[PDB]
């Protein structure tokens, strides 16, 4: 859509005034986008300390592994792990595309299919230590991605427990895992994520035929040519 | 030892605090003893006893390299102290060879790498620049890998700026005039500047060994051109 | 007992809603948090520019000097000074335990005795020009740290005191100077609180024998010895 812009109005308040939800919602969207402006404008983006993934098989305990460390989204958002172990999977889950969207994005759209990783067990959630052998663990664990999604969710308090008073919503943040294939022509992949992401703009005339992976790893491959 | 001083003198610097604990200091800040009266206050020192000391997170001060050059060296050190380390071979299957390289006052990891060592498993991790460009398998050295398009004797034909030392290989064990004999030849075909001489250990002098040192030839010169 | 954590909840307003003090406490919470979250876990904790201490004695100036600077504390508080002279104190002083506990520090702590300074005369604040001698002077100030306390309050609103209104909390801080001894066994020293505030997670097995300042000075005294 657009990068985010600085907000230049925030409402001042007079005595003997009514006030409006709007009025408080329109001070609060202004000091949070200033926060999260100073986060991403005079810092950067990415990844600060290290998330290291590794992959372990042994009789007694197959899991996932993700080291501690923390980091920053591209809009502002703190990200902060510590030892995180992932043993039970559910296949075949639907999630939104507007997941992934810029959040001034208004369109609604379809449902994927994904792969989840949980801690602990469930009700739909099978454990690793089912699967047959290591050889169908190793297949399981195949040119494929983790990716770490902070889910915003606005839910409605409730209105009749003790007294019948009007309330309105809160709004919460919910750590998601997903595992991810490299490339699927027709389905969602790392590479579409990174085509979305960065190909926003033209690029100059000569950069033209390369892929956004293939822009990035031209300039780390220089050396090996070009000496 | 050079391994050794190459890792004491980088770690010295680095300071990383991946993930900070809010709770060393929370609510105050401490100062440094009190000094004796009338003294000057200390103003070269980073670093007192008993004060609040600044740390930050690993992205300034160039950090987020050194949290990795560190670690890169450290491992080096592990490898070169293995039982496998030394390694010769017999010395009836290594020809001569010469190779430009640095004195040794430059930085073990611009250095060649010698060849009484197990080269196969030490030609990666000998220097960390080298390893950023992909350029692992080139570095000055007496065996070169499989499998890479490398042109047998790439050093001695193109330009020589940067080298100022010719570490020279293959000789011990030999007999003196074939060592001897070689070593000039090497010094022909190349176009190489220094000179060769051959000394006995011992107390008592042999029969025409003379013949050998770097003597007796501003004179045998002139016995071989009359006969 | 933990790090402080980031937030994940925060009141949403909707139109004809019965208002609570809660729906506007725990926004100020939030962005308060949000605030000092950036500033101590991307950029860091300390001293930032230097606040040397120095002690003048004369015939008639006995003080005690800190140059200006600015710092951060653990928690995120900005603390700055400009050339503080202090000449006054005040023994046997009664401070709360909970004055260096965390915020959320719930648990029971009797108060301790510390020497307090002071920059103006007062009731029980006796002026350090008084003292018997120099060396009585220097004895005062032997085998001591300064420390500053940064203090909050809640001053109650009433409108019997002429206030404009009444049923209300104004929160307000003030700093506070202590002269705190260097090591005593039973009582409050510098090395009692580094304990407190860095010893509070297991430390790997090779380190369980030293204490803080020790752990801290193998690091510095490291090329003196093992070289």
């Amino acid at each position: 859509t657009t990068t985010i812009t600085i907000p230049n109005s925030y409402p001042i308040f007079t005595p003997n005034q009514v006030l409006t939800n709007k009025d408080l919602n329109r001070v609060v969207t202004y000091l949070d986008e200033q926060n999260r402006l100073t986060r991403v404008y005079l810092i950067g983006m990415g990844i600060v300390a290290g998330m290291e993934v590794s992959s372990i098989y042994q009789p007694g305990d197959v899991n996932i592994v993700v080291a501690p460390g923390c980091g920053i989204t591209s809009e502002g958002y703190i990200i902060s792990l510590a030892e995180t172990k992932l043993t039970h999977y559910q296949s075949g889950v639907s999630v939104p595309s507007a997941l992934f969207a810029p959040s001034e994005e208004q369109t609604a759209a379809s449902t994927d299919q994904l792969v989840e990783l949980f801690e602990q067990e469930g009700n739909n959630r099978l454990a690793l230590k089912n699967l047959p052998d290591e050889n169908a663990f190793a297949r399981f664990l195949a040119d494929q991605t983790l990716v770490v999604v902070y889910e915003l969710q606005d839910q409605q308090r409730d209105s009749c427990l003790l007294d019948c008073d009007d309330t309105g919503k809160d709004r919460n943040f919910r750590l998601r895992y997903f595992l991810l294939p490299r490339s699927v022509p027709e389905k969602l992949s790392a590479e579409a994520l990174l085509q979305q992401g960065f190909s926003r703009e033209p690029l100059p005339q000569q950069w033209r035929d390369f892929s956004i992976n293939d822009i990035f790893q031209a300039q780390s491959s220089f050396f090996q040519n070009f000496f | 030892v050079s391994a050794f001083r190459e890792l004491a003198e980088s770690a010295f610097d680095l300071m990383d605090d991946a993930t900070p604990d809010t709770r060393r200091f929370p609510k105050f800040l401490m100062l440094g003893l009190v000094p004796l009266p009338n003294q000057k206050p200390e103003v070269y020192a980073l670093n007192s006893p008993y004060r609040s000391n600044f740390s930050q997170s690993p992205i300034y001060n160039g950090n987020q390299l050194r949290v990795k050059q560190v670690r890169f060296l450290y491992d080096r050190l592990v490898r070169l102290c293995a039982a496998d380390s030394f390694y010769l071979l017999p010395f009836y299957d290594t020809p001569l060879k010469i190779t430009p390289s640095k004195d040794r006052a430059a930085t073990l990891s611009q250095q060649a790498i010698p060849y009484y060592l197990n080269y196969p498993q030490l030609y990666q991790y000998w220097s960390y620049d080298t390893y950023r460009k992909g350029r692992s398998q080139s570095h000055p050295a007496y065996f070169y890998p499989n499998n890479a398009n490398i042109t047998p004797n790439s050093d001695l034909l193109h330009r020589l700026d940067d080298y100022s030392f010719y570490r020279i290989e293959g000789h011990i064990g030999e007999a003196n005039a074939t060592a001897l004999q070689r070593i000039l030849d090497y010094q022909q075909r190349y176009n190489l500047a220094f000179d060769v001489i051959t000394l006995k250990i011992g107390n008592l002098q042999s029969f025409q060994d003379i013949n050998i040192s770097g003597q007796f030839d501003d004179l045998n010169a002139d016995f071989g051109r009359i006969k």
